[PDB]
């Protein structure tokens, strides 16, 4: 907004580079879509400052299998094939043990969890594990498969609110803000789809 | 008159099928009343979720059996003597609210003090055996 | 039948060893359950630290004893008459949920009215003896 | 920021000296050391003001002793040789008797 | 006579200390022997490396137990009938083969069915106890 406030207007959500009005300087366009991607994090998921979403739950729709249990944050969601009704969860809580597990009830077992992961970042840690999601259903349309162990598979279907709701917190992994801006390098490029073909990648694996 | 509560519960393959016609277990409660007007009142959503407290008031105790498809579950209950309606309700994916095959009311004359009286289940269904 | 409730625990010096080998304490709770069903249902987490007021509820009354390494507590219990089993859990540092040695239920029929039933507890395991 | 605007800038959270574009003129390095400790408790303690962090837990294992407990601003920790499990303490706390021991 | 062997084995932190003082671990053998004579013949090298098939004949089977510095491992052995002598075996830096605080023998009568005898392991000597 100083150092450079004559080359990148605010725009939108995204940063628009052509407002020099001056030849004779790009810059690198590895810089460009990391801030795309960076203030697409700030307008889902930090719109009070304080850092906290929250996005509508699932219930369960289950094969072979009952009793799917997932606690994260003192936000129970017991589920014994009931009728399917869907719940809220704030995902930044109060004090709590934060984290998050999953556990179900096998027909010939117990209860043994799928795995408990803790930390406040624990929500984004164990989410990571079924990217199977695309679901042509409700508008933001979303599944998660969650394949334990022993062939038994647990579905939810995950509707959130605001742009993606907090799968969009798995851009972040393997990311590192680049090198320069303004470098000679890097004259003629065209690299303008990789913003497609991850979602792409994503929505379909 | 009856002293102990005596219920057995015999279940098919097919109960609680969804729509991929999957096989699902399925969850049924056993309820203590003192009033049978209540539990003919409440809907399928507040009976198992709800707060009415004057339907579970008049709940003296609730127990909650638990049976696999294809299986069966005893129930030996000592009855208690202000339990003058044994309340069923059971949990399907597809409880027909309107057409009312989710619940029966079991009074004080219909049970047996040394032989059990059988509930079947079967699809969304709930029947009962002479 | 019994009366009252006589358990004798025997310790090693090698209990609840820790990746040093280090000889450790361990904390033993006794439960008198109404159901065993509950009691073989639930993991090791949610027994010492859950909220299972399903399993609690049927807990009718509940006694920590704690014993030395290498050494011996015994069990005098006034034993109520709905605990139809006597539960014994116990919490290692390594407790194998899988294999399920860190549990036993003893039921209503092998207590003894005057003379207490053995456990001994060797590494990690829960024990009986005739 | 306005009593030596041209010879200090902010960057990062250190206090960079050599934008001065000035010679003949040098400070003292206690002040310049001194300024960057205090800047460094700046950026870890205080983020929102209200002058609060938070901390992960500590377990225990131990050798020939047991009932480790210590108590800080009403967040127990008691530990008897369980399965070892973090938790979560708020450094500042609301009204309490506020003080810390080790039992 | 005894049907289990039972054996409980401690040790202090300071146990075969090398030239630097050094706590160190150490591995200790279990003999079952139908003969001690020549368990009593053999020095520190020929039992734990050598060929004596007259000493490794006469014993029935051997089991080799592993202990940290400062800890206890308990060991649960089916005892057989024709193991005369449990032959308790140590690997010191430095085993006093002459004044042979290396090596103990227990025999038939000195066991315990049902309670762990107690071997205590200090410096780079072995000591029973009552």
């Amino acid at each position: 907004q100083n150092n450079l406030s004559g080359v990148l207007h605010r725009e939108g959500s995204r940063w628009v580079p052509d407002t020099i009005n001056t030849r004779g300087l790009t810059f690198n366009p590895a810089f460009l879509k990391a801030i795309n991607t960076l203030s697409e994090i700030a307008d889902v998921a930090f719109t009070t400052g304080n850092a906290g979403l929250h996005f509508e739950l699932r219930p369960g729709t289950a094969a072979g299998v009952m009793q799917t249990t997932l606690i994260t944050d003192n936000q129970k969601l017991i589920y014994v094939n009931q009728m399917p009704v869907w719940k809220r969860f704030t995902w930044p809580a109060d004090t709590e043990a934060p984290g998050a597990s999953l556990s179900w009830v096998s027909t010939q077992a117990g209860t043994r969890q799928y795995a408990d992961l803790p930390g406040s970042w624990g929500l984004i840690r164990l989410l990571e594990m079924a990217r199977r999601k695309a679901a042509p259903g409700v508008a933001s349309g979303w599944s998660l498969s969650w394949q334990a162990q022993d062939g038994r598979m647990l579905n939810y279907t995950l509707r959130t609110e605001a742009g993606e709701g907090p799968l969009v917190l798995l851009k972040l992994r393997n990311f590192v803000l680049p090198e320069t801006v303004f470098e000679l390098s890097g004259t003629s490029a065209f690299t303008g789809n990789d913003e497609d073909a991850g979602d792409t990648v994503e929505e379909t694996d | 008159q009856i002293k102990t509560l005596h219920l057995d519960i015999r279940a098919r393959e097919a109960i609680n099928t969804s729509a991929a016609g999957i096989p699902l277990s399925v969850v049924v409660r056993i309820y203590q009343l003192k009033d049978n007007r209540s539990f003919d009142s409440a809907d399928y959503q507040a009976l198992f979720t709800g707060d009415n407290e004057i339907l579970a008031g008049d709940i003296i105790a609730q127990k909650d059996v638990w049976l696999q498809p294809g299986g069966s579950v005893a129930v030996d209950m000592p009855l208690d003597d202000a339990a003058k309606f044994t309340g069923v309700a059971a949990m399907f994916l597809e409880p027909d609210q309107k057409k009312n095959t989710w619940r029966v009311v079991l009074g004080r004359d219909e049970l047996e003090p040394d032989t059990p009286r059988l509930i079947e289940v079967s699809g969304n269904t709930l029947t009962l055996l002479p």
